[PDB]
């Protein structure tokens, strides 16, 4: 789930 | 061959002999024979006759100058001579080493100094770091005042900060004029920072007048370029203590040392040109004839003469006769009337010896600002994060604060996190200033026979005034150091691998299981291990064989399978389980919190800040900004 | 609300908390009783006595 407000996968950078 | 000329000092007969002696100094590949010349007095015909005679009866390739009592209108004669007879020269010290911007077209002067632009850049790089932004600019009626006034405005628009200017004034600070008018104009001013541009006599007059009209006390700060301040080895009276200037490197070398650099730079220039074409250009020294149209050979030699590097010192002359990219050093007047170094500058990043500006008084006894305090902390990943400054523009990204790891030499990191935002808002609302520095000893706090380390140690021994970060509340700490209301709620929690019904379960209460021995966490020397040891002796005895390096290695051990259960805080454990590889979970949840206390801001006992900012914390918690900060910094996927 | 919802019957709490706050004893301005009250409350938090009182 890639939301518009804030995604923890986006807010916190990941490796993949 | 290279010529050397002295001027207007104690008779340097011994110095002249010492300079002439090393006919082979081995300072460069090949060494042209040096010769020395000395003028008794500085005058137009005297200088003209001496240089024309020497360079017409010696057939010299380059000539190196040495300055004098620092009187003006002397570099123009050198420019005139070099333009006429097409001989490259070089000024090394004194008043002749003052940058002349619109030099003659065909001239080759190459005077080592710094234009007003670079000095102003360095000054504004020291105003930004201490965050003054007052800009009380004062300039006398000097020949170059228009250039300075244009340059300050040009640089003001070349930075990030607004730089709210307050006032610029121009006054007649000459030997003769109405002192009453200048007294009236100086008496009406209000700004904590002054920048002044004037001459040495003008500087002494202006400083005496300011001392008369009470603008020199511990409230204000003065800044001047290198044009003033004169000799650098004899600070006169009425010069305020704390004066700040910027001078180039080699502000403390010897006269002989400077000449050694002057001959070296000429020698390397010839040697560098030698590798290109294997020759040394012939001299052109007919002062009486004064011939010579544009000559390509001498032009090429001069072009190759620009860049030089030796002994780890980069000398690169701009097309104008001044060097570019030097390593300036800032100096200031100590408490005992003596110039001393304060802060270096090296490839566009500024350093300082002092983390705060020392402020002195009439009877010394350095006063300390009442509305300034020091804050201690360290790094907790959800709450305080340390990042080294980017190589982008020296200072790091905005919405971050400078923060230095104390241990004299320092490296300026800049800390970011949740408690940092709380601190920023508190500084905004309570109207105070602060400086932040990390701790070096044990993380949070312990009492090894009355010796407290960590933030609690730094606060209890009166080396700090607050201690923000991940610092819970317990009975021991609250006795010796004050505390404010909690703003983040924590406790004790257990993390398992995705089996127990709390601490009171026989799994942890009775460590007498035969086949499986259970494993615990308990990173020691912290808050939790104190309560656990004090309330359950058997668990403390059986918890010796527990992995204890950080909150990081424990996750690896849990994921590997070498350890079964982790015991630590709640606010970091539940967050750490929010963003994880896969889904490692904890027991029942917020219902499993034991000894529920909260984070807090430690304070020295009986501090007047306590009441003032506890109310601010309550106000911040009331309307919900803390919820926004939590959803920004404390969210996870799983 | 939670005690009564879980106690009697047929009542359910909707959603969860939205604005959080704590409970405290009130005292007059700068009363001398404050330090000892706070210390005793903290030591009863950490003793486990408040857990027993809660479960009771
Ligand atoms: C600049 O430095 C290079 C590197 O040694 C040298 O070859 C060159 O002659 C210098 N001058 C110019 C104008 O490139
Ligand atoms: C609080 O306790 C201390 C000793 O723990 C005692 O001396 C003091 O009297 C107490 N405060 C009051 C207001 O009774």
């Amino acid at each position: 789930r890639i939301t518009g407000i804030n995604d923890p996968r986006l807010r916190n950078p990941s490796d993949k | 061959t290279v010529a050397v000329v002295f001027s207007s000092s104690g008779p340097p007969q011994a110095q002249f002999r010492a300079r002439l002696t090393p006919q082979s100094f081995l300072d460069l590949p090949l060494e042209i024979q040096p010769l020395t010349v000395g003028v008794n007095t500085t005058n137009p015909s005297s200088l003209l006759t001496q240089i024309c005679g020497l360079l017409g009866a010696a057939h010299v390739h380059g000539i190196v100058f040495e300055d004098n009592v620092d009187t003006e209108a002397v570099a123009q004669i050198l420019d005139f001579i070099s333009s006429q007879t097409h001989v490259p020269i070089l000024s090394i010290s004194g008043g002749s080493a003052v940058v002349l911007t619109p030099k003659e077209p065909g001239s080759a002067f190459l005077q080592l100094g710094v234009s007003l632009e670079q000095q102003l850049q360095v000054l504004f790089k020291v105003l930004e770091e201490y965050d003054w932004s007052a800009f009380a600019v004062i300039t006398s009626l000097h020949p170059g005042h228009a250039l300075f006034l244009e340059g300050v405005r040009a640089v003001a628009d070349a930075s990030h900060v607004s730089w709210r200017l307050l006032d610029v004034v121009t006054l007649e600070l000459g030997p003769g004029g109405p002192r009453a008018r200048t007294q009236r104009l100086l008496r009406q001013l209000d700004a904590p920072v002054f920048v002044a541009y004037c001459s040495r006599e003008e500087a002494e007059v202006l400083f005496a007048e300011a001392a008369q009209a009470g603008l020199v006390g511990p409230g204000h700060v003065w800044l001047v370029p290198n044009l003033a301040l004169g000799s650098t080895d004899a600070p006169p009276a009425t010069f305020p203590v704390g004066l700040i200037s910027v001078v180039t490197e080699s502000w403390r070398l010897s006269l002989r040392q400077k000449v050694r650099d002057g001959v070296a730079i000429l020698a390397l220039g010839a040697h560098s040109y030698w590798r290109q074409h294997g020759t040394l250009p012939a001299p052109a020294g007919d002062c009486r004839v004064h011939p010579g149209p544009v000559s390509p050979a001498r032009e090429a030699f001069y072009r190759h003469l620009l860049n030089v590097t030796w002994e780890g010192r980069d000398f690169s002359f701009s097309p104008g006769g001044y060097l570019v990219q030097p390593t300036m050093v800032v100096i200031a007047l100590n408490r005992h009337r003596l110039w001393e170094m304060v802060g270096r500058w090296e490839h566009g990043v500024l350093y300082m010896k002092y983390p705060v500006w020392p402020r002195y008084s009439a009877s010394l006894q350095p006063v300390v600002d009442s509305r300034h305090l020091t804050v201690a902390t360290l790094e907790e990943r959800p709450f305080v994060i340390v990042e080294s400054p980017d190589p982008g523009t020296g200072g790091c990204v905005p919405n971050t604060v400078p923060c230095r790891r104390q241990s004299a030499p320092y490296t300026k990191l800049c800390c970011k996190g949740f408690c940092i935002d709380i601190l920023k808002k508190l500084a905004r609302v309570v109207k105070f200033s602060y400086d932040l520095y990390l701790v070096t000893n044990g993380k949070h706090g312990k009492r090894v026979r009355g010796v407290w380390n960590g933030m609690i140690g730094e606060v209890y021994y009166k080396r700090a005034d607050m201690a923000i970060g991940s610092l819970t509340i317990n009975e021991e700490r609250s006795e010796i150091v004050d505390f404010s209301v909690p703003f983040v709620e924590t406790g004790i929690s257990v993390m398992v691998a995705r089996t127990v019904s709390g601490l009171s379960d026989k799994k942890f209460q009775r460590p007498q299981d035969q086949y499986p021995p259970f494993r615990f966490g308990t990173v020691p020397n912290g808050s939790t291990e104190r309560n656990i040891r004090s309330n359950y002796r058997d668990m403390h005895t059986h918890m010796v064989k527990f992995n204890q390096r950080s909150v990081e290695d424990a996750l690896t051990s849990l994921k590997m399978g070498k350890l079964d259960a982790f015991i630590y805080d709640a606010a970091v454990l539940n967050y750490m389980a929010g963003k994880d590889e896969g889904c490692k979970l904890v027991t029942i949840g917020s219902g499993k919190v034991f000894a529920t206390t909260g984070y807090g801001i430690a304070m020295q006992k009986d501090s007047h800040w306590k009441r003032a900012i506890d109310l601010a914390l309550l106000q911040f918690l009331g309307d919900g900004e803390t919820q926004k900060l939590e959803t920004v910094w404390l969210s996870g996927i799983c | 609300l939670e005690f009564e919802a879980s106690q009697k019957c047929d009542l359910v709490t909707t959603g969860e908390l939205f604005f959080r706050s704590g409970f405290g004893i009130g005292m007059r301005k700068d009363s001398p009783w404050k330090q000892n009250v706070s210390l005793s409350i903290l030591k009863s938090h950490e003793n486990g006595f408040m857990e027993d009182l809660d479960k009771t």
